[PDB]
C-alpha cells in the first residue's frame, strides 16, 4: 500500500509538471 | 506522417514523438536496425512502444517507422514442422540465412518461405463468377503426407471469383485467387495475415463432447479432457507434452515455450523431430503434424506475451480447417510474469502480488479461444483447439493468483502434488484435488461406447476417498478398528493407486495406455472390490466369517494377475488380445471368489 | 592499478617508501659498511637510495619498471631486514659479531613465514623488557 | 571504428543516489557508457539507463560520492558497454567493473563484446548431456549435473556454500570408462574472507593458469556488481564459443547481485515487484542464467553453477523463486544438516536437477544409477516423514518398516551425504554406497526399481 501510494504520488507530480511545461 | 522519431527509452519501452495518426496496438520499427515494437499508449503526437527485441543502442531522434497493421501472423503452407520466435520469425530459416548461432537483432526473415514450391489443387466446386465467403476452402495444399493444408478465404473477406489457379506448383507470392466485391478487386496468395490478439470468428461455438485421451490412466479415467477442452496442469509437463504429441487424437499439435528454460527448449526441439507414431499403417515423425513457438526465458518480455497469442492464433488457423488441434503452453505463470513486468514498466497500478488486475481478463482471452467450433464458410466442418496451459506456482501453492485466475476459467485441472512427485509416484496427479467439468458432456459418449465405465469411475473415486479416511485413522489407531470391508477397501485402493493410477511415462509398457486397456484394468479391480465386499458382508452375523485375510490368501493368484494387467504391451498385444486376457481374469476372479461362496 | 586496495599513485608511493626504508635500516645495521652478504641481497634496491635520487624520480622509475615494483616482495624483504635490525638494536649495549649477524639473516631469509616464527615472539619480549627499562 | 570525437557535458541537472541526470544531451543512446571526471580529478564510469529528449539518466559504476552538479565533466562514448575480451583473461584477477586488480596490464582485446551477449537461436542449441562428476555424492547421485547445465547452489545464510563451490571447482570432471574446465569465477558483494578463500583455493590447487576471477567485494560500490556477472558470462561466451573451451561459470551470490538491481530501481522511482525488487528481475536474471549450454558447430560449452543465498532462508523469496523458474532446478544447502555438522549440508529432498532424466542412462553412466537415485530419494522422503512422527506420536509408536526408514535416514546422512572437503567419490563409487543403503530394507520395499535391476544389484 505505501509503495503504491508513493508511485501514484510520483505520477500525479509528473502529470502536473507535464501540463505546466505546456503553458 | 509515415515515421515518427524516438523521444525516449526505458528498457524494452520506447517513447516516440511525431506519431500523430498512429493506432494503439499498431506495429512499429524503431532504430536504424528496425527493432520490432508495438504501440501501447498514445498522448498527443507521442506514443509509447513496447519493443520485442533488446533496445540497447537505440538513440533519441532515431526513426520510428509505423506500419498500419497490428501484431500479426502469416498463416499458410510451411507451418507444419516449423519452429518460431514469439513474434513469428522462423528459427530454422534465421539459422539458414544468418549462418550463425545468434538471432540477429532486427532480423526480418519472412514467416512463411517465399521460395519452397507447394502443390496446390483448386477446389473443384469453384468457377469464375462463383460466390465465396470467409472460411471457404478454395484449394488444398499437399503440405505433408499427414496434414492436408486447407487454404481458406480470410475472414473479413468475401466476393465473386474472378481468377482461380489451375492445379500445379505455386509460390507463397503467387496470386492463386482473385475475387471482387463492390467493384473492388482483391488479390490473394496461399498466405493470409491475421492479428494475433483478434479471435478468428466461427459459425457456432459447439459443445465439447468427445474425449481427448492423454494416455495417462489417472487422467483419462478420473479427470478426462475433451476435444476443445480448456485445461491446465501444474508445471513439474514433458511426459504429458510428448504423450499428447505422439498419441493425442488431435491431427495437429502446437507447443508454446512462452519463457522456456533454454535447455528444456532444446530438449523439445531436438527430441520432437526424432519422436514418431504408427499412423495409417506407416511410421511418421510427429514434427510432420506439429509446430512450435519457442521463447527462452531471456527473450524480451513482449516476446513472452506474443508467444501465447501467436500460438493460439496458429491453433485457430488449423481449427478452421476442421482439425482437432491440441496446444500445450510451457507456463501461463511465465506469461503472467511477463504481464507483471510490462505493467510495472508502464507505471500501472498492480493489485495482488504485483500482478496487474486485468491478468484474469488476459488469461480468459487466451483460454476461452479453445473449444469445438463449426467453422466459417461453405464446406461444413467441425474443428477444435484444446489448450493445456501449464501453471507452476512459487511453492506448488494453488492459491497463487495465476492459479486462481486459471481455476475460475479452465474446465479441467490436473493438480500435480509435491508429496506424490517426491515419492516418485508418476504421473503425480492428486486424485482428490483435480477435477473435470466435462464429465456431464462426456457421459453421452461413455454411455454409447463404454456402458460399464461410469459406474467404475464413480466407484474408483469413492474407493480412493475412503482410502484417505482409512489412511488418516491408521496413523493413530493402527489396524485395530478397521472392519474387514475397510481392509478390502485399502487393498483395492492400493491396487488402484499403485497399479492403475500409477503409470511410468518413459517405459514402453506405460508410455501410452489406450482406453480399452484403461477401462478393462479398472473393471477388473472394482469387480474384485464388489465380489470381495460381498464375500465379507454375506457372512455378517453368520457362524463363520470370510475375513479379508481368508480372501487375500485364496485370491493371491488373482491379486498377482490384477497387478500384472499394466504389463500388456499395446503394440504387440492388440485390444482384442488385452480384452480377451482381461475377460479370462474376470472369469478366474469370479471362480476364485466362488470357492468361498 | 588498484593493487591490494591501493590506487596506482598510492601503490608506487608505498614502493618508494619501502625502497627508502630498506636503505635506512641497512645504514643502521651496517653504518660500518661491513655486512656485505646482507647488503648484496639488497643491492638491487639500495642503488636507488645509496645514490642521491629525488623522491619522484624513484616513483617515476617504479611506474616505468626501472625500480623494483613488487610491493609484496619488498614487504617480505623489508620484514627480514627489520626483524634483523630489531635483534641488533635490542642487544645494543653488547653489539654482536658481524659474522653472527649474517648468520641470523640467512636463517631469517630461509624461514617461509618469519613474521609468525618464535624469533618474532622473542623480539616482542625483548622490546617489552627494553622499553620498560 | 567510431573515429568521431566524444562529447563531454557539464550539464548534470541532479544526482539521486547512484544516478546522475544530465540535460541538453545531443542524441543520447539507451545503455550508452559515459566517463565522469570529478572535481578531485578522478575518473568514474557509468551507463545511461533512461533517455528522454535532451535528458539522460546515468547509473555510475564506481559510485557517485564526490560528484558535483556544476564542476563534473561527463564524457559520452557514443556506444554501449562493449568490454575488451581475450584468452589472456585466464590466469588473472579483475575488479567488478572489468579492470585488472592483479599486478598486470589492461586486457589486450582479441575482440570487443557487448556484455548483454546476444540471443542464441534455440534451433542452434545442443541439449546438455554428458554428466560431470562433481565428486560430491549428493550432486552426482540424488541429483546430477551435465556439461552445459545451469544448476545453482542455493543456501541458507552463513552456510558453507562457498566450500561446496570450491570443492566442485577442485574436483569437477567427466565420467571415466584436455578434459579440464576453464573456470570463470564472479564474486558479487562477497566478504573478504570469501574472496581470499577462493583466490587462494585457485592458487593452492595449482589450476590458476586456467581460471578467470572477477572480484567485487562487500566494500566495493554497489552498482559494479550489476556488471560483474555479465563480464564473467561475456568471457565465458568468448572462451567457450569462439575459443572452444569447456567453461564453468560460478556466480557467488545472486542475492547480493539482486540487491544492486533493487538499489538502482528504487533510485529510478520505478514500480516495485513483490518485496521491493524490480518487476523485470525475471527477464534480467534470465539474461544472466540463459548464457549456458552447447551450440552448433562448436566443440566448446558453458556450464553454470550460480550461488544464491536465500534472505531469511525463504524458499518463496523473489530471488530464489524467479531463479528456480529459469535455472535447471537447484541444489539446496540446509540449516538442519549444517547444525548437525553434515558437510556438505545438501538436503537432497528440496534439491532438484532438470537434467537427471537424460544425463543418467545406460552407456552414459552405470545403468542402475537413475533407478537407485529415485529409490534412495523416495526412501529419504519417507525417512523425513517417519522422523517427524518419531517425536509427534513417540518413537515406540513406529512400525518395523518406519524404524527401517528412520535407520535409513540416520545411515544415509552419515554414509551417503557426508563427504569431507577433499574426498572425491566417483559416480560408480557413489552408487555402491547407494546400494549398501538400499540393502537396509527388504527387497520388496524398493518399489521404484525394476525386478531385473534388483535381481542384478540388490543381492550384493
Amino acid at each position: 500500500f505505501y509503495r503504491l501510494k508513493k508511485i501514484q504520488e510520483k505520477k500525479k507530480i509528473i502529470k502536473e509538471k507535464s501540463e505546466k511545461d505546456l503553458e | 506522417s509515415t515515421f515518427g522519431y524516438v523521444h525516449g527509452v526505458s528498457g524494452p519501452v520506447v517513447t516516440a514523438c511525431d506519431m500523430a495518426g498512429a493506432a494503439m496496438y499498431e506495429l512499429v520499427r524503431v532504430g536504424h536496425s528496425e527493432l520490432v515494437g508495438e504501440i501501447i499508449r498514445l498522448e498527443g503526437d507521442m506514443a509509447t512502444i513496447q519493443v520485442y527485441e533488446e533496445t540497447s543502442g537505440v538513440s533519441v531522434g532515431d526513426p520510428v517507422l509505423r506500419t498500419g497493421k497490428p501484431l500479426s501472423v502469416e498463416l499458410g503452407p510451411g507451418i507444419m514442422g516449423a519452429i518460431f520466435d514469439g513474434i513469428q520469425r522462423p528459427l530454422s530459416d534465421i539459422s539458414s540465412q544468418t549462418q550463425s548461432i545468434y538471432i540477429p537483432r532486427g532480423v526480418n526473415v519472412s514467416a512463411l518461405s517465399r521460395d519452397i514450391k507447394w502443390e496446390f489443387i483448386p477446389s473443384k466446386n469453384l468457377r469464375v463468377g462463383s460466390h465465396i465467403t470467409g472460411g471457404d476452402i478454395y484449394g488444398i495444399v499437399n503440405e505433408n503426407s499427414l496434414i492436408k493444408h486447407k487454404i481458406m478465404l480470410p475472414p473479413r473477406s468475401r466476393g465473386s471469383v474472378t481468377y482461380i489457379a489451375p492445379p500445379g506448383n505455386y509460390d507463397a507470392s503467387d496470386v492463386v485467387l482473385e475475387l471482387e466485391f463492390e467493384g473492388v478487386k482483391e488479390k490473394l496468395s496461399m498466405v493470409q495475415v491475421w492479428p494475433v490478439r483478434q479471435v478468428r470468428p466461427v459459425t457456432e461455438k459447439l459443445p465439447a463432447n468427445h474425449p481427448l485421451l492423454t494416455g495417462q490412466r489417472v487422467l483419462d479415467a478420473l479427470f478426462p479432457c475433451v476435444q476443445g477442452g480448456t485445461t491446465a496442469i501444474p508445471g513439474a509437463k514433458t511426459v504429458i507434452s510428448q504423450s499428447l504429441s505422439k498419441y493425442s487424437n488431435s491431427d495437429v499439435i502446437i507447443y508454446v515455450g512462452c519463457g522456456e528454460r533454454g535447455n528444456e527448449m532444446s530438449e523439445v526441439l531436438r527430441d520432437f523431430p526424432e519422436l514418431t507414431m504408427e499412423v495409417d499403417g506407416k511410421v511418421e515423425s510427429i514434427m510432420k503434424r506439429t509446430a512450435l513457438v519457442a521463447n527462452t526465458s531471456n527473450m524480451p518480455v513482449a516476446a513472452r506475451e506474443a508467444s501465447i497469442y501467436t500460438g493460439i492464433t496458429l491453433s485457430e488457423y488449423f481449427r478452421d480447417m476442421g482439425y482437432h488441434v491440441s496446444m500445450m503452453a510451457d507456463s501461463t505463470s511465465r506469461w503472467a510474469e511477463a504481464l507483471r513486468e510490462i505493467s510495472g514498466r508502464l507505471a500501472e497500478m498492480p493489485a495482488d502480488s504485483g500482478y496487474p488486475a486485468y491478468l484474469g481478463a488476459r488469461l480468459a482471452s487466451f483460454y476461452e479461444r479453445a473449444g469445438r467450433v463449426k467453422c466459417l464458410g461453405n464446406p461444413e466442418r467441425e474443428g477444435s483447439v484444446s489448450i493445456v496451459g501449464a501453471v507452476s506456482p512459487p511453492g506448488g501453492d494453488f492459491s497463487d493468483p495465476v492459479t486462481s485466475a486459471t481455476l475460475g476459467i479452465v474446465q479441467v485441472f490436473w493438480g500435480l502434488d509435491k508429496k506424490l512427485a517426491q515419492r516418485k509416484h508418476f504421473p503425480s496427479v492428486n486424485w482428490l484435488i483435480s477435477y473435470s467439468k466435462y464429465m456431464r458432456a462426456l457421459d453421452e459418449y461413455y454411455d454409447k461406447h463404454f456402458t460399464e465405465f461410469v459406474p467404475l469411475r464413480t466407484k474408483a473415486k469413492e474407493i480412493l476417498q475412503e482410502e484417505e479416511d482409512l489412511a488418516e485413522i491408521v496413523q493413530l489407531v493402527g489396524k485395530a478398528s478397521l472392519a474387514e470391508t475397510d481392509k478390502i477397501t485399502l487393498e483395492v485402493a492400493k491396487l488402484i493407486k499403485d497399479d492403475f493410477l500409477q503409470q511410468n511415462g518413459y517405459t514402453p509398457y506405460d508410455r501410452f495406455c489406450p482406453f480399452y486397456k484403461t477401462v478393462g484394468m479398472l473393471s477388473n479391480m472394482i469387480s474384485f472390490y464388489d465380489m470381495a465386499r460381498r464375500a465379507v458382508e454375506t457372512t455378517a452375523q453368520s457362524d463363520n466369517k470370510i475375513t479379508w485375510s481368508i480372501i487375500r490368501e485364496h485370491m493371491g493368484e488373482i491379486l498377482y494377475k490384477l497387478s500384472s494387467m499394466k504389463f500388456k504391451d499395446p503394440v504387440k498385444d492388440g485390444e482384442a488380445k488385452i480384452k480377451a486376457d482381461y475377460a479370462q481374469l474376470l472369469e478366474d476372479m469370479q471362480n476364485a471368489f466362488r470357492s468361498l461362496e | 592499478i588498484k593493487m591490494g586496495g591501493l590506487t596506482s599513485e598510492q601503490y608506487h608511493s608505498q614502493v618508494v617508501g619501502k625502497i627508502g626504508y630498506i636503505a635506512r635500516c641497512m645504514q643502521t645495521i651496517d653504518p660500518e659498511n661491513n655486512l656485505k652478504k646482507i647488503r648484496e641481497d639488497y643491492q638491487d634496491v639500495l642503488i636507488w637510495a645509496e645514490k642521491n635520487y629525488r623522491f619522484e624520480e624513484i616513483l617515476e622509475a617504479s611506474k616505468s619498471g626501472k625500480c623494483p615494483n613488487d610491493l609484496d616482495a619488498l614487504s617480505r624483504r623489508s620484514l627480514i631486514l627489520q626483524e634483523l635490525l630489531r635483534l641488533v638494536s635490542s642487544i645494543s649495549p653488547f653489539k654482536m659479531k658481524l659474522d653472527l649477524i649474517e648468520s641470523q639473516y640467512e636463517k631469517m631469509k630461509q624461514h617461509v613465514n618469519l613474521w609468525k616464527s618464535d624469533y618474532h615472539v622473542k623480539l616482542n619480549q625483548l622490546n617489552q623488557l627494553t622499553d620498560y627499562l | 571504428y567510431l573515429s568521431q570525437p566524444r562529447l563531454t557535458y557539464k550539464t548534470v541537472s541532479g544526482v539521486n543516489g547512484p544516478l546522475v541526470i544530465l540535460d541538453h544531451v545531443k542524441f543520447p543512446r539507451y545503455a550508452e557508457i559515459v566517463h565522469l571526471t570529478l572535481p578531485d580529478g578522478t575518473k568514474r564510469s557509468g551507463q545511461v539507463l533512461e533517455v528522454s529528449g535532451s535528458k539522460a539518466v546515468v547509473q555510475v559504476f564506481e559510485g557517485t560520492s564526490g560528484i558535483d552538479a556544476k564542476k563534473t565533466s561527463c564524457e559520452f562514448t557514443g556506444d554501449i558497454l562493449r568490454t575488451p575480451v581475450s584468452e589472456d583473461m585466464l590466469g588473472r584477477v579483475f575488479n567488478g567493473s572489468g579492470k585488472p586488480i592483479d599486478r598486470g596490464p589492461v586486457v589486450l582485446a582479441e575482440d570487443f563484446l557487448d556484455i548483454m551477449g546476444q540471443p542464441i537461436n534455440p534451433q542452434c542449441r545442443i541439449y546438455p548431456e554428458e554428466m560431470i562428476q562433481t565428486g560430491i555424492s549428493a550432486i552426482d547421485g540424488m541429483n546430477s549435473i551435465a556439461r552445459g547445465q545451469k544448476i545453482p547452489i542455493f543456501s541458507a545464510a552463513g552456510l558453507p556454500h562457498n566450500e561446496i563451490a570450491a570443492q566442485i571447482c577442485r574436483q569437477a570432471g567427466l565420467v571415466k570408462k584436455e578434459e579440464n574446465f576453464a573456470i570463470v569465477f564472479a564474486a558479487m558483494g562477497v566478504n573478504m574472507e570469501t574472496a581470499r578463500f577462493f583466490k587462494s583455493d585457485f592458487e593452492e590447487n595449482g589450476s590458476m593458469d586456467n581460471v578467470c576471477l572477477f572480484l567485487n567485494l562487500a566494500n566495493d560500490p554497489t552498482i559494479e556488481r550489476i556488471i560483474t556477472p555479465r563480464l564473467a558470462l561475456t568471457t565465458a561466451e568468448f572462451l567457450a564459443y569462439q575459443c572452444e573451451k569447456h567453461v564453468l561459470v560460478i556466480l557467488t551470490d545472486m542475492s547480493s547481485y539482486a540487491e544492486a538491481l533493487r538499489e538502482v530501481s528504487a533510485a529510478r522511482e520505478e514500480v516495485p515487484g513483490r518485496r521491493g525488487f524490480p518487476g523485470y528481475m525475471y527477464t534480467d536474471l534470465a539474461t544472466i542464467y540463459e548464457r549456458a549450454g552447447r551450440v552448433e558447430g562448436r566443440n566448446g560449452s558453458i556450464t553454470q553453477i550460480p550461488i544464491l543465498t536465500m534472505p531469511n532462508d525463504d524458499i518463496t523469496h523473489p530471488i530464489p523463486d524467479l531463479t528456480g523458474y529459469i535455472t535447471e532446478g537447484q541444489i539446496y544447502v540446509d540449516r538442519q544438516l549444517h547444525n548437525r555438522q553434515i558437510y556438505p549440508p545438501i538436503n537432497v529432498l528440496p534439491s532438484l536437477s532438470r537434467l537427471m532424466k537424460s544425463a543418467i542412462g545406460e552407456g552414459m553412466t552405470r545403468k542402475d544409477h537413475a533407478d537407485v537415485s529415485n529409490q534412495l530419494y523416495a526412501c529419504y522422503a519417507i525417512g523425513k516423514d517417519v522422523q517427524a512422527m518419531k517425536a509427534v506420536v513417540g518413537e515406540e509408536a513406529l512400525t518395523s518398516d518406519d524404524l527401517l526408514y528412520l535407520e535409513f535416514l540416520q545411515k544415509f546422512e552419515k554414509n551417503f551425504i557426508t563427504q569431507g572437503p577433499y574426498e572425491n567419490r566417483t559416480v560408480y563409487e557413489t552408487l555402491d554406497i547407494g546400494w549398501q543403503l538400499l540393502r537396509i530394507f527388504p527387497k520388496e520395499m524398493l518399489k521404484r526399481i525394476p525386478q531385473s535391476t534388483l535381481s542384478e544389484f540388490y543381492p550384493r
